[PDB]
């Protein structure tokens, strides 16, 4: 969900592309803009880029297009912040490993009265390095 | 985990 | 583009 604010300064990064003011960016537009920054890629790699966000297939980026994607782009960004701060709040001491007691208290907090055994079997199936903790990575996968 | 799931979705 | 957004998003 993009706020107004959001979508007026994503609207002022569209307009840096579109040199014209048409409503759409074309190739030439966008090789303009990343000739400007001191690159030089070439047509098909400016052709691929416009690809990756024509929804439409018409050759151009509208605003609309564009707006889409950085919304995307924003709710994976937020994704994983919530991921990345659960793991944080879950990893009591902050080594970066959640423990069997760091889960263990975590689980009750959650409303689930676990025992060792139980919190040792919820290790083992999110332990894919087998060093007996869960790690970010490991966390993130059985977040998915 | 299952659990651990749903709560992270629910916020 | 992951470019633009990390621009805009800072
Ligand atoms: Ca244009
Ligand atoms: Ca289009
Ligand atoms: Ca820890
Ligand atoms: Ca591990």
């Amino acid at each position: 969900q993009l706020t107004e604010e959001q979508i007026a300064e994503f609207k002022e990064a569209f307009s840096l592309f579109d040199k014209d003011g048409d409503g759409t960016i074309t190739t030439k537009e966008l090789g303009t803009v990343m000739r400007s920054l001191g690159q030089n890629p070439t047509e098909a790699e400016l052709q691929d880029m416009i690809n990756e966000v024509d929804a439409d297939g018409n050759g151009t980026i509208d605003f609309p297009e564009f707006l889409t994607m950085m919304a995307r782009k924003m709710k994976d960004t937020d994704s994983e912040e919530e991921i990345r701060e659960a793991f944080r709040v879950f990893d009591k001491d902050g080594n970066g490993y959640i423990s069997a007691a760091e889960l263990r208290h975590v689980m009750t907090n959650l409303g689930e009265k676990l025992t060792d055994e139980e919190v040792d079997e919820m290790i083992r199936e999110a332990d894919i390095d087998g060093d007996g903790q869960v790690n970010y990575e490991e966390f993130v996968q059985m977040m998915t | 985990w299952s659990k651990v799931f749903q709560k992270v979705a629910a916020e």
